[PDB]
């Protein structure tokens, strides 16, 4: 089983010496409107045997009890702001596929090494006090933290339509009439500049013995080469308090579960975040489907949330900041169709159609049945 | 004669066909060699995708033809 | 890649036009383009003339470019905003692929809505019950607004 394996890597490493708390408390204050601003003035000048002490965390003017309840709110707040985009730190891999990870532009700023060393202590210390974020990176970013080689397969987790790209360059043969040489154009703050993968490389064309090294060429620099001084960075933050030899015994999946928790999808900003075309929320299909999505498994809503909108990934914001294949679009839940016909989905736009059922057990079967061959999670 | 089909994973399948075979047909030959039920096969040749009840011969398939396995779009 | 293939399209579209679809660079940047497209004679839009809006994005020819309708079009696959939803631009993208197979394609569309994607669902009920009034509101649309 894979809990079974998990529960006993987790017992064995935080049974290790390296890694056991002090008695001494800690305390932190950070007033709860600039979160950001003291967590990064505090912990950015804290020492390492220091940071291995009991975590105690009081926001201003706010006293009262249970202060799991308190540090869990106030990692939940930190994580959801340091790894916004709007920070210009991290970065979606996709509008349409959100998927977290270190942004090149981010090297614009006059020192992203302190920037970069802070996040990495703020991920070191929610692992090191069993405290979970709630933020959802890609893989290829967890294969680098535990440094397993990045093959092409990885870009499928980053971009799709890249890969396929990539795939069909490997298979089919590529031809003179394609202008591909060996360069990327990065378009940096409306400058573009140049970048050769190889010396000289604008001046070379890819043919037929030379297109595995470009494929190669360009994963490495898209996965890898384009953050090499920012991720540095972070991992040396990061392995100031966890040892690598502690993260090498988990892979890419276990990693995620342990910084992220057990990943679920909220019922109730879902339906707070939803729109109807031809329904209305007094409606008795939309009741039912609600109810239903209320006691399901986080499996098979994750399956629907991927048949639906097209992705299992939410944004970091939850449904309120859902971007469609054009603009900002939410989830739109229409009545289309016949009523034998099964529940349909308009992935680039974000919509299910639901014909009108007569019974709530009809809906749940139909609804269960149409999901079937997607997979989610 | 003898047609090849391309899938998206540049699976080439080579079917023993004939001009007046119906692409039923040729749809359960595909799914004999490869499991995948007729109704999941969109076969294009030419630019025109196949369709059930009628022939080769109504999409001018001849000796070798060279046809392309898709899948279902979503939207 | 991402400019010497755009200068290599621009100059086969500059070589031997379609002499129905143009395209080309919206003054001086070779990121934003303008297409202009021919109503078909064969399709209820006969006689009009629409026009597009094509962002590349930096990872091209990897990634497929952004094209947006200008002009209001009454169809079943195109929403009101201007969003195309087609194949070729979406999922079954791949280097070969040029912009003039873009327009071809999107020439195409607009002679054979596809009512798979009722991306407009009452327009494309309307289509599959009644083609009569369908070609009558898309005629209607394009006087108003194409002309």
């Amino acid at each position: 089983s894979h809990m079974d394996e998990y529960q006993r890597k987790i017992a064995y490493m935080y049974d290790r010496p390296e890694m056991a708390v002090n008695d001494a408390q800690l305390q932190l204050k950070v007033s709860r409107a600039t979160t950001f601003e003291d967590a990064y003035d505090i912990i950015s000048k804290l020492s390492v045997s220091d940071m291995k002490k009991k975590l105690l965390i009081r926001f201003r003017n706010e006293d009262g009890l249970d202060y799991g309840g308190v540090s869990r709110e106030f990692f939940y707040i930190l994580s959801h702001a340091i790894f916004n985009p709007g920070y210009s730190l991290f970065e979606y891999a996709t509008d349409d596929n959100y998927g977290l990870q270190i942004s090149p532009l981010s090297s614009v700023n006059p020192d992203f090494r302190s920037y970069f060393r802070f996040v990495g202590r703020v991920m070191g210390l929610a692992i090191y006090h069993r405290r979970y974020l709630d933020v959802q990176f890609v893989l290829p970013f967890y294969k680098r933290i535990l440094q397993k080689p990045l093959c092409l397969e990885d870009v499928k987790d980053v971009d799709e339509v890249y890969y396929e790209s990539l795939k069909w360059i490997k298979n089919n043969d590529v031809d003179e009439s394609l202008c591909l040489n060996f360069s990327v154009e990065e378009n940096r703050f409306g400058e573009s500049v140049t970048v050769d993968l190889i010396p000289n490389g604008r001046n070379i064309a890819v043919n037929n013995q030379n297109k595995m090294n470009y494929l190669k060429a360009l994963t490495e620099h898209k996965l890898v080469t384009s953050t090499e001084e920012q991720f540095n960075a972070l991992k040396g933050g990061l392995n100031e308090l966890i040892p690598d030899s502690v993260l090498q015994i988990f892979n890419e999946n276990e990693l995620d579960t342990l910084l992220n928790g057990k990943r679920d999808i909220d019922v109730q900003d879902w339906k707070r975040f939803t729109d109807y075309r031809s329904y209305t929320e007094t409606d008795d299909i939309v009741i039912w489907f609600w109810e239903l999505l209320s006691e399901w498994s986080p499996e098979k809503k994750a399956k629907l949330l991927q048949f639906a909108t097209g992705t299992s990934r939410l944004p970091l914001s939850g449904f309120k900041d859902m971007h469609g294949s054009d603009g900002p679009r939410k989830f739109t839940i229409e009545k289309v169709g016949h009523i034998s016909q099964l529940p349909k989905a308009h992935t680039c736009f974000n919509r299910l159609d639901i014909p009108p059922y007569n019974s709530k057990e009809e809906l749940e079967q139909k609804l269960t049945i149409a999901i079937q061959e997607t997979a989610g999670f | 004669m003898q047609i090849f089909v391309k899938t998206l994973t540049g699976k080439t399948i080579t079917l023993e066909v004939e001009s007046s075979d119906t692409i039923d047909n040729v749809k359960s030959k595909i799914q004999d060699k490869e499991g995948i039920p007729p109704d999941q096969q969109r076969l294009i040749f030419a630019g025109k995708q196949l369709e059930d009840g009628r022939t080769l011969s109504d999409y001018n398939i001849q000796k070798e033809s060279t046809l392309h396995l898709v899948l279902r779009l979503r939207g | 890649m991402a400019l010497k293939r755009i200068n290599r399209e621009l100059a086969d579209l500059g070589k031997d036009p379609p002499s129905s679809s143009s395209a080309g660079p919206v003054g001086d940047d070779l990121f934003h383009w303008q297409a202009t497209i021919m109503g078909p004679a064969d399709s209820p839009y006969a006689g009009g003339v629409f026009f597009l809006s094509i962002h590349f994005p930096t990872d091209y020819p990897f990634k497929p470019p952004k094209v947006n309708f200008t002009t209001r079009i009454y169809h079943p696959n195109i929403n009101s905003n201007g969003s195309i939803c087609l194949d070729i631009l979406r999922d079954q993208w791949s280097p070969a692929l040029t912009i003039s197979k873009v327009l071809l394609s999107i020439s195409s569309l607009l002679t054979d809505p596809n009512p798979d994607d009722p991306l407009v669902p009452e327009i494309a009920h309307v289509y599959k019950t009644d083609r009569s009034r369908y070609e009558l509101s898309a005629r209607e649309w394009t006087r108003k607004y194409a002309i």
